[PDB]
């Protein structure tokens, strides 16, 4: 339990790519290619 | 040497910023033993102007109140930052005011040079003042001199009261203020005279001359106005104002291509510079003749050798510093004085 | 989180346990949550900001 | 918006006059009651805890039972007892023995219409009524019986307002009494099922605080009580005064509890700090938030690192930007991320409050639904069936009246309280 | 010509309070409602008559209701410095808040309290003679805001029927988070402003943080920065129906212009010159230059990437010293990129408008002082990436029924959860069918 | 820009107190940690920070700790003259002394303190944003010092990392002695050394006695006076990080100039102007003839004579008014010289760095006020007889096991006595080897 140095305390930047609640998004976009060539 | 523990003398300070229309605030740090200056924001702790040596600073210079040239701009010191610098320049800053009539205009050239070169008083601020009945009771100028042009002068050297006193005493028809009261109210008299000045406008026969800051570092600017006045010209309009480089630029354009050493004569305006604005009674008597007569050939060595009485040949070190710039056509009269007293 | 256990007989001056301690507490007095006092309470933040702009 | 407050027993009159002492304080009420302070802020919203007399006085919404008058008698002789209302004291001439059966059923039952009939005056004298507070011990014996009789009452007779309680629970190492375990169990047993939302609070962890971080030499009363007064007068500042981000003691019960049975919380107050350290270091939104999530300044001896934080709120006053607050729980939720239950996005409720504390430049109070207030419980439940299998004591309370079936009842419902914690703490995604 | 705002809750209320100090700046209606002495001269002007009404005494009165459930925030309001300017009617506060439940705004208390906001709405419209619609501003983020804002629109539209409703909505930021709540306020106020509103802008405060921190210098920003950031985009989309210019816009113009199909509405915001002081006067300024800056991610207010999507449609305000062929050269640019992309059905993409008022600047504000500005407003199919999120926090917390007995014991069906959540994800279908390219359909 | 002090043991805190006492006098701050009253203007300068912290009431507080294990050195400290400058929770004492004994030190006493010094010193490092280095302070010849400091060292290097670490040592006199069991200590002690630090700094109390006598007017030196010294040589080494200057040095400068290899990084230091009032002024004291002075063998703290070996590298600090034309003269005579030698692989043997502050006086101290002073670390061979005089001291003693089964009883086997004396052994033959000139080998 440590809440880490002063330097180190600031906002993260957003990465939409990384985020852990947008992985069903992309994975549906992977499937929604071929679902469309059928 | 560069040490940090040197002494040194602070100051609160201001300066006009032209591009952004703002005003800016500083904290200035003179190290008076080796002549250099030091500047930092008050705002943010920002630095501003690294330690660099100026030659052409002195230690009588730093005055509250004061105003001084650095790198082309003007910077004005309203302030004492600590207490060293309030017990080391003290005693020597005490500030009086003196007012003049009506009477004594004809010889106030010789009235400065007694201010100034024996009594020891070095003074900047000097203004002439024409104001109301009514304003003039409310703010306390002496009852004999109502119905008349005044002209105030903002002194301040060591036991300024009982110098000025003395002043009074050895000189007839000067005033000086008794009282602090008095110091304020001729005060907010001269700021207000600043806000509005007095001088005639639009008349194509007058002539401006500006003192350069060097002539009077050397304590003559008393006698080139008195040389002036017995020439046979009525004195009308005073100021002392500090000028910037583009003030200078704008001033100084038509010349652009006639002074073989422009950047130095530009350079020669910095600073405190009185103006001066002359009208005749007669109209058989042109004033810019006889201005430039008196004033004579702007190179001091030629003014030397053909016309030793002149100004310059009196009070000239070289082209740059002639001491003296007058309008040189019958046109230029109006232009100088919109210049330099329109608000 | 342990409580103390150590019986103290000597006062604050000689050097053992919590002298330091027992000398500021003697120096103050008692206790209280507040730092300073007489100082008067800050505005809110819309009081603060939305003056009546120049004119 | 307006609370009524009630003090139960000893503990609770104890605490309820500092309690007052610092509202009176804040809002600059004298003794005699008269208003002498220095802003409007602080006049606005008087009507909160106190109702206006005339001539200019203030009277504070409380009401005061006890089984024996000697602590009414301490705090009317005490230096801020005069503000008190005379009618509002009402006392028997017996007391508790310690046992939880008779403060329940009989002086209990006698002394408790008289309080209901003061509690109704006091309740629809306001305009508009917000929740009630209570502070008592459960370890004693009117406070237990006679606080959840009247909790009952006042849960029969307002329904549809908030319940609030402070209270002060057994310490495992420092008891004061050999009943305790009885006391307790039935307490919470009538807890459980009428509160809304309880604070608890161990007497060793305000020793700890007082030892540890504050160094006093030699702590009293006093002092734990100023500890706990500041704290339960900090949870109400956002409904008194203005701020940037307004709560509620409504919005935080929906933001704090989960599912109605887990209303448990654990409290703490940030800036703590010993008279020879304050010099040395400024109030800043970092070291605020250091400090409150510091199990040494959290007010229970169940260490939060055993279990998981379900939610937590945190209520800032002072001048103060919003980014650092929500910068600062991001990062303590990112770093720390397995003490978190993972099935709630966000677990930290922040509030903004313009005014601080007097004397303070910024403080935080915090209020937090973690899982290790189930070793508390089991502790409690442990010692009760050591005492019970053997029926130790237990002559008293069925001479007073009581069938053994209510403490059957009472052991399994605390026992399902356990392990419902249990279950939620161990809970995953699959 | 008149346009009336609605105000709802706590942020509706402070961000109206730094736009009402802005509009009152810019046309120089002091505090206490009049003018000075010597502004009355001139030639005959109107132009505040969008947001103000004249009594005859020549007092100012703005066309706007602050609606609350607390009394806080509007007794703020109502002991501030503004006190004169504002009808004492005005201002509307209940008793006690929604507690961060919709259901609680929805069905309990906002239902007593309707009735009195649509009787001054009433009596507003009734001193109209060219009204051209709604502007709501709220958050979607707590209790009153949901519940009181759906309901409302709901009633005005069915009694103001075809009357267009433009909404400024402050949503939840996808990593900074304020309540716990906030998945189920948001997704069953969305289910509600899904059929009752023309064009949704979405706003959040993380984005107008990353803003302030790289353009502006602040490290320790607060509400009232973005406030006022957002009073200047309110002004600069208004100015078109308030100052001259070459290619003005009415606000139907927006909503003909924006809209391809009836549920995609909601479009993403931008501004251009956000600048310091300091910064101003070593640069230029140039359109070109501004131009470029509204497209970068980094200049955007709300946190969404567009590089993720295709922009169907972009409405580009400009307001200042503008030439149109500036404009053009910079449009061509702008289509030249690669980075750029719009769907293929949408081959004529823009929309401009040029106004000649340049900003204004407020005196305790941060921004510089600039010539010229430009504003978009954009709709573009990466804003299904915000949905996306808040679904799936939904599903997460749902999934154990996590706070669902406060929702059914203050009123609601425990079916209006699945409803709700049934549609977002029609609406989510929706965004993922629209982007599919038309392309090889042999 | 920051630097992390940490002293040890009794001469370290010692040592420490007169530094304190130096970067105080240096800065202006007063004993209380507040500026004077007549020198606060509102505004000041960053160079305070290489060593102080502010709070923001403006008090000053400075980055260092005092560890001790027994209390009277830290105790008077805590009530001495600087009780307000230190924060309390920086000083910290066990109960009992580690007795001469490196052992009971490392094994028995220092384990249980050395964990609440690590969390002061990351404490420390968290309030930083510019780190740059470690600075110890300590003596090899004692208990405390030996097997405290190398514990510490040891923790440090692992949890730090690449965080640079420089000593300065006081390491046992030739003839000068105070204990019996020096020796063992300082072997088992270097064994430490080698491995965990980047630089050290070596000194000896006969030279310090023998400079303040010759050159000082001293007839009876004590502690104090060495003490000073030693603050004065920190000062000049730590100058180029805080005060403006032409050419600049950073304490990662000194490695990369210095070490020419991993294990070769034991410096002797020496200061050039320690001289009285009444000599200075009979005499001028240009560059050459203090630049001369420092490679005299009178000039140095400690007693080795660099004839008997070959110079690597020399790192010359100029403080005060100095031109760089002038040290490149000075530079350049010295390399002419018959009796300096440098390795001939070593062909640009000199780094300089130049400042603008002079050094400065304390108010009871001996040295004369001085315009100029430089200061010298240098690499050289000549080093390795230091290493072998306590080798043959320890020889001697341990050929009869003299005191062994103090060291066993405390925890320690037999076995480490002989892998240090290896260790060392090996050291000595590393300078031997680095010595030899590539022409004989070809
Ligand atoms: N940009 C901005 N956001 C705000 C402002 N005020 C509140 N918010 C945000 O909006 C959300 C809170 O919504 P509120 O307006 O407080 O909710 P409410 O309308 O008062 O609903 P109740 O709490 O039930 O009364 C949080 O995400 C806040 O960060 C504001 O002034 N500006
Ligand atoms: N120059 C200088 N040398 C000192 C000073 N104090 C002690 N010494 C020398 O260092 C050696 C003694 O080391 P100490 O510091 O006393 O050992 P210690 O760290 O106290 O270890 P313990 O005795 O176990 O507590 C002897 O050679 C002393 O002459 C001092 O203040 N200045
Ligand atoms: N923190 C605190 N605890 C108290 C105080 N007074 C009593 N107690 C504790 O409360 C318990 C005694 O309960 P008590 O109030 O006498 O119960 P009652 O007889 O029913 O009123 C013991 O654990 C006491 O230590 C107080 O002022 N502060
Ligand atoms: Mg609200
Ligand atoms: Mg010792």
């Amino acid at each position: 339990f440590t809440l880490g140095p002063l330097q180190d305390q600031s906002l993260p930047p957003y990465n939409d790519l990384e985020d852990p609640y947008l992985a069903p998004y992309w994975a549906r976009r992977e499937m929604l290619i071929r679902e469309t060539a059928e | 040497a560069r040490s940090l523990q040197d002494p040194r003398l602070s100051f609160y300070c201001e300066q006009y910023d032209h591009i952004a229309h703002r005003m800016n605030h500083y904290v200035l740090q003179f190290y008076f033993e080796d002549r250099t200056v030091e500047i930092r924001e008050v705002t943010k702790n920002r630095l501003h102007l690294k330690r660099a040596h100026f030659p052409h600073l002195n230690r009588d210079d730093f005055k509250v109140g004061s105003s001084l040239s650095l790198l082309g701009g003007v910077i004005k010191l309203t302030a004492y930052a600590d207490e060293v610098t309030r017990e080391l320049c003290g005693e020597r800053g005490e500030v009086t005011a003196v007012m003049f009539g009506e009477q004594l205009l004809p010889q106030l050239g010789r009235c400065l040079a007694v201010l100034t070169e024996e009594c020891g008083f070095v003074a900047l601020e000097m203004q002439m003042a024409w104001l109301p009945v009514e304003t003039a009771a409310a703010y306390g100028v002496p009852p004999d001199l109502v119905e008349g042009r005044i002209v105030v002068v903002k002194c301040a050297n060591t036991n300024a009261l009982q110098r000025g006193i003395d002043f009074m005493a050895r000189m007839p028809g000067a005033r000086a203020a008794e009282s602090v009261e008095e110091v304020g109210r001729w005060e907010q008299i001269v700021e207000k005279a600043k806000e509005q000045p007095v001088a005639i406008l639009g008349d194509p026969n007058s002539t401006v001359v500006i003192i350069k800051p060097h002539a009077l570092q050397k304590l003559a600017g008393g006698v080139i106005v008195q040389q002036l006045i017995d020439a046979g010209l009525e004195i009308s309009g005073i100021s002392l104002t500090n000028m910037t480089s583009q003030q200078a630029n704008e001033l100084l354009k038509p010349y652009k291509g006639v002074l073989p050493d422009f950047p130095d004569t530009m350079r020669s305006l910095m600073g405190t510079v009185w103006v001066l604005q002359f009208v005749s009674l007669d109209e058989g008597v042109d004033v810019v003749s006889v201005a430039r007569e008196v004033c004579g050939p702007f190179d001091p060595v030629i003014a030397k050798e053909l016309r030793p009485t002149s100004i310059r040949a009196r009070f000239g070190v070289d082209r740059a510093h002639n001491a003296v710039h007058c309008c040189d056509l019958h046109e230029e009269g109006p232009l100088y004085s919109n210049f330099f007293f329109r608000p | 989180r342990v409580l103390p256990c150590f019986d103290n007989h000597y006062n604050s001056g000689v050097l053992v346990d919590n002298w330091f301690d027992a000398r500021i507490n003697e120096a103050h007095g008692k206790f209280t949550i507040a730092v300073d006092g007489q100082s008067p309470l800050p505005s809110s933040v819309y009081k603060a900001d939305y003056s009546t702009p120049c004119v | 918006r307006e609370i009524v407050c009630v003090q139960a027993g000893q503990c609770g009159n104890q605490i309820g006059s500092k309690f007052w002492e610092v509202i009176s304080d804040e809002h600059g009420v004298d003794p005699t009651g008269t208003y002498q302070g220095d802003s409007d802020l602080q006049l606005e919203r008087i009507n909160v805890y106190f109702d206006e007399a005339t001539g200019g006085r203030y009277v504070p919404r409380s009401v005061l039972i006890d089984l024996e008058p000697g602590t009414m008698d301490s705090v009317r002789a005490g230096p801020y007892g005069q503000i008190f209302r005379p009618d509002n004291f009402i006392f028997g001439q017996s007391g508790a023995g310690n046992n939880w059966a008779k403060g329940h059923y009989t002086e209990g039952a006698e002394l408790i219409d008289s309080v209901l009939d003061v509690c109704c005056k006091e309740a629809e004298s306001c305009d508009c009524l917000q929740g009630f507070q209570i502070c008592h011990s459960l370890g004693g014996g009117t406070g237990s019986g006679m606080g959840t009789l009247l909790i009952s009452k006042l849960r029969e007779q307002y329904p549809d307002r908030i319940m609030m309680t402070f209270s002060i629970i057994p310490s495992p190492k420092v008891s004061d009494t050999v009943v305790e375990p009885y006391n307790t169990t039935l307490s919470v047993h009538q807890l459980v099922e009428n509160s809304d939302e309880s604070m608890c609070i161990d007497n060793e962890a305000l020793y700890d605080i007082c030892f540890r971080t504050l160094k006093l030499t030699t702590p009293t009363f006093g002092d734990l009580n100023h500890l706990v007064s500041a704290v339960v007068s900090g949870v109400t500042c956002c409904l008194r005064f203005p701020g940037q981000l307004n709560s509620d003691l409504r919005k935080l019960a929906v933001n704090l509890v989960p599912f109605p049975r887990l209303h448990f919380f654990m409290m703490g107050f940030a800036p703590l700090t010993s008279r020879g350290s304050q010099q040395y270091r400024g109030l800043s939104v970092p070291e605020l938030t250091q400090q409150m999530f510091d199990a040494k300044n959290m007010m229970q001896a169940a260490d939060p690192r055993h279990g998981r934080y379900l939610t937590a709120s945190a209520l800032f006053r002072g001048r103060m930007s919003t980014k650092e607050v929500d910068e600062q729980m991001l990062n303590v939720q990112n770093k720390n991320s397995s003490y978190f239950i993972e099935w709630i996005p966000n677990n930290i409720k922040s509030s903004v409050c313009d005014i601080p504390p007097k004397g303070l430049k910024m403080a935080v109070t915090f209020i937090g639904n973690n899982t290790c207030i189930q070793e508390m419980f089991r502790r409690v439940g442990e010692q009760f069936t050591l005492m019970f299998r053997r029926k130790a004591f237990l002559h008293w309370y069925t001479g007073e009246g009581m069938d053994e079936m209510e403490f059957t009842e009472a052991e399994s419902n605390m026992n399902d309280l356990v392990s419902e914690y249990q279950q939620y703490q161990d809970a995953t995604i699959e | 010509r008149e346009a009336i705002c609605i105000h709802i809750g706590q942020a509706g209320c402070q961000v109206g309070n730094a736009c009402w100090e802005l509009f009152c700046l810019e046309h120089g209606i002091q505090p206490d409602g009049a003018m000075p002495s010597d502004k009355t001269i001139g030639v005959e002007d109107d132009a505040f008559n969008t947001f103000f009404s004249e009594t005859g005494a020549g007092k100012h009165v703005p066309r706007a209701v602050f609606l609350d459930l607390e009394p806080t925030v509007v007794d703020e309001v109502r002991t501030g410095t503004y006190r004169q300017l504002f009808h004492p009617e005005q201002l509307i506060s209940g008793k006690e808040d929604a507690a961060n439940n919709y259901a609680r705004g929805h069905y309990t208390i906002g239902k007593e309290i309707v009735d009195l906001c649509l009787d001054r709405i009433r009596k507003l419209a009734d001193n109209c003679t060219g009204l051209q619609g709604f502007l709501v501003y709220h958050a979607v983020g707590g209790g009153t805001g949901s519940g009181l804002g759906a309901l409302l629109l709901e009633r005005l539209s069915v009694d103001y029927g075809k009357k267009s409703k433009l909404g400024y909505t402050v949503y939840p930021s996808p990593q900074v988070s304020t309540a716990v709540v906030e998945p189920y306020n948001s997704v069953l106020s969305t289910h509600s402003l899904l059929e009752h509103t023309d064009v949704a802008a979405m706003l959040d405060n993380e984005a107008i943080y990353d803003l302030t921190r790289r353009n502006l210098d602040i490290e320790r920003p607060t509400y009232t920065n973005l406030n006022r950031l957002i009073g200047q985009v309110v002004s600069s989309l208004t100015a078109s129906l308030r100052f001259d210019g070459a290619l003005n816009v009415d606000l139907t113009e927006f909503q003909t212009n924006l809209v391809p199909y009836p549920r995609i509405h909601f479009v993403l915001t931008s501004y251009a010159p956000v600048i310091s002081a300091e910064k101003a006067y070593h640069e230029q300024l140039s359109v070109s230059e501004i131009s470029n800056a509204v497209f970068e991610p980094a200049s955007m207010m709300t946190k969404c990437d567009p590089r993720h999507g295709k922009y169907m449609a972009c409405c580009l305000m400009y307001r200042g010293d503008v030439v149109p062929k500036d404009v053009n050269a910079a449009v061509a640019t702008i289509k030249t990129k690669r980075t750029i992309q719009f769907v293929d059905w949408s081959p004529t993409g823009f929309k401009c408008g040029i106004n000649y008022q340049p900003p204004t600047v407020v005196p305790g504000g941060d921004l510089a002082k600039v010539q010229r500005a430009v504003c978009m407003i954009a709709n573009s199919t990466a804003i299904a990436e915000v949905f996306a999120r808040i679904d799936h926090k939904f599903d997460l917390m749902y999934s154990k029924r996590a706070f669902v007995h406060w929702y059914v014991g203050e009123g609601m069906e425990e079916g209006e959860f699945s409803e709700a959540r049934e549609d977002l994800a029609a609406l989510e279908k929706d965004y993922e069918e629209v982007g599919a390219e038309s392309a090889d359909m042999d």
